[PDB]
């Protein structure tokens, strides 16, 4: 057919794109559906039973966070495609579970398996995408496309779930979604064909050494703070809007829509703009624009007042992510051994920590401290961390550091 | 991989001298992959690094030699060379040539014949 084998290496791009699409679709659709099921079942330790609502998000977030490094080691331990297929199967089993699912304790187990699959895919597919694309500009382009797929998934999720749920009922958004997962697996089984183990030719650097590299840490912190911006912004915007704006129910999706559209636009154009213009300066501008936008958000007074800053923050987080994703591969190729699993695991740890500590901590900080103060402190953190991206202009090579050490002693 | 060099001599303090090390036994591409410089050893003293260059073209001079030495590596002529503009009596040492190749973890080092320079006091 169109792909008898990996005749086009863009087939791997398509695989990763649709995998991330389906993963964030599972992540987003269940969010408004959990409270309805929980309330209906409860109608038909109470403080614990209330904070367990946020424990829903915390479950997937923490499972992903814990699971990333083990998958990163596993990829170069035995090979790339097998973790992708295993994470596929785990995600499919979880997806089949959510629906038949009823009991709360089983639902948490289901979404924990979802997190296992999400982490495994986001590590293995990303690493294999980096490995097949050794060219810097092409790697940046394909990584921007994959992040654009992530953003488009998180944009399409909520209405896709809501329309089917309101049309048929409970299992409708889940069964067809699992069928799309099965179609992905039918593609994968012939595209990858991992019917034999492929041990890695070159041994990987220890993970502890990577955490000692300052530039990897700078890029990881940039990604972490930029994602924590929108992650913290997600819960607290509707409640503050209801408190001060005297608003209604339906403005919420329209108000957050600019952020997702701008994310989708940013991650697909800045993949090709960054290499032409410069990754470090792109990251610096992204951080600065994130800070300005988040600073401007509390000062607004009408919905039209919030239209512009959400567009700005989406655009800027898109720049930061699409410019700092391939710099991990660039650095590990420049001054380390060419194995990308561990470094991309670190990058995804930074990515997921924001979603992990966003909702609950932001709610608590809003409870004890003014929400405008939350936005201002986030903006201050972003602005003060922005100049640290300057160090990524021309990193020294491993030979240079060896010579520096030999001059020291 | 074999290398050659020339230089050395006796001169009063304040003079000038030029040292050049040649690498004609290895190809240009492998020469670019490697890193090279000039070694230094004194009677009854250990090696302490003075000036080396790499494919970044960055030379980390030792703290006391900044400005005193001048080193340049040729990517085409296969020569690493040193130029120096000032002398002091504390320069009693013997200078060697060397290379590093860090694609292997052992970074196989190959030394040159070496040159000795002493300064009258």
């Amino acid at each position: 057919w169109l792909q008898e084998s990996r005749r086009s290496r863009k087939l791997i791009l398509f695989i990763v794109f649709l995998a991330l699409l389906l993963d964030n679709m599972l992540l987003t659709v269940v969010v408004p559906i959990i409270p309805s099921y929980l309330y209906s079942i409860k109608h038909e330790d109470l403080l614990n039973e209330n904070v367990q609502v946020g424990l829903l998000f915390a479950s997937k977030a923490t499972v992903q966070l814990i699971t990333n490094p083990f998958i990163g080691l596993l990829t170069n331990r035995i090979g790339y495609p097998i973790p992708i297929f295993a994470g596929f199967c785990i995600m499919f089993v979880s997806t089949i579970m959510f629906a038949f699912s009823s009991s709360y304790a089983f639902l948490l187990i289901a979404r924990s398996l979802q997190g296992i699959g999400s982490s495994c895919s986001s590590v293995a597919g990303m690493g294999m995408l980096a490995s097949v694309y050794t060219d810097d500009e092409e790697r940046g382009n394909v990584m921007g496309i994959a992040l654009g797929g992530l953003a488009m998934g998180v944009l399409v999720g909520p209405p896709f779930g809501s329309v089917l749920y309101e049309f048929v009922g409970k299992t409708a958004p889940f069964l067809v979604l699992a069928a799309l997962v099965l179609l992905d697996g039918a593609i994968q089984l012939f595209v990858l064909q991992p019917s034999r183990v492929q041990p890695e030719s070159q041994k990987g650097t220890p993970l502890t050494t990577l955490l000692k590299d300052p530039y990897i840490l700078i890029a990881a912190g940039s990604i972490c703070f930029a994602n924590m911006g929108i992650a913290m912004l997600e819960p607290a915007l509707p409640i503050w809007m209801m408190e001060t704006m005297c608003s209604r129910k339906w403005q919420l999706g329209v108000a957050f829509l600019p952020a997702s559209i701008s994310y989708l636009i940013g991650t697909n154009i800045f993949g090709i703009l960054a290499h032409k213009m410069g990754r470090w300066l792109c990251a610096l501008l992204g951080m600065i624009i994130v800070g300005v936008s988040i600073l401007c958000i509390p000062f607004a007074k009408n919905i039209y007042g919030l239209i512009a800053p959400n567009f700005g923050v989406g655009f800027a987080i898109g720049m930061v992510d699409s410019s700092m994703m391939p710099i991990m591969g660039y650095l590990v190729d420049l001054r380390h051994v060419s194995v990308y699993g561990s470094v991309y695991a670190i990058a995804d740890v930074a990515f997921c920590m924001g979603y992990a500590i966003g909702p609950s901590a932001g709610g608590a900080i809003a409870k004890a401290i003014g929400f405008p103060w939350l936005m201002t402190i986030i903006g201050i953190i972003d602005i003060l961390f922005a100049p640290l991206c300057f160090f990524l202009r021309s990193p020294p090579s491993r030979l240079e550091e060896e010579l520096r050490r030999r001059t020291e002693g | 991989v074999q290398l050659q060099e020339s230089g050395g001599g006796l001169v009063q303090p304040g003079g000038s001298l030029r040292l050049s090390c040649t690498a004609s036994g290895v190809t240009i591409s492998a020469l670019n992959a490697m890193a090279m410089g000039w070694y230094r050893q004194a009677p009854g003293e250990r090696r302490v690094m003075v000036a080396a260059v790499s494919e970044r073209g960055n030379a980390m001079y030792r703290e006391s030699v900044q400005g005193r030495f001048t080193v340049t590596r040729d990517f085409t002529n296969k020569m690493v060379s040193l130029q120096m503009d000032n002398l002091k009596p504390e320069d009693t040492a013997v200078y060697y040539c060397h290379v590093l190749e860090d694609r292997v973890d052992s970074f196989h080092d190959y030394w040159g014949q070496g040159t000795q320079v002493t300064v009258s006091s």
